[PDB]
């Protein structure tokens, strides 16, 4: 499992008036490529007519 | 025997009579895509 999360940021404190403790509104996007790999048996010999 | 095939011509007949000749010989025939591939 591949976990995924945005590491939160803290919002501004000091010398504001009353700030209090804050979060910035952060989100991500990304592209998230998968590759698979699939062994493969090739096909039966046949020897119908039809 | 090697005979002469000559019919007599005058319906709808081709631009000329033809002719040929017929020989004792028979000859292999085999010019046909399905000969070679079974249906599968």
């Amino acid at each position: 499992q591949i976990f995924l999360k945005i590491l939160p940021q803290s919002g501004p404190i000091g010398g504001i008036k009353s700030m209090g403790i804050t979060t910035l509104v952060q989100y991500a996007v990304g592209i998230m490529t998968v590759t698979m790999t699939f062994k493969l048996g090739p096909r039966k010999a046949t020897g119908r007519w039809n | 025997h090697y005979k002469v095939f000559s019919p007599a011509a005058s319906k709808v007949c081709t631009i000329s009579p033809i002719m040929g000749y017929s020989t004792p010989w028979r000859y292999l025939d085999f010019n046909a895509l399905n000969l070679f591939f079974s249906p599968l």
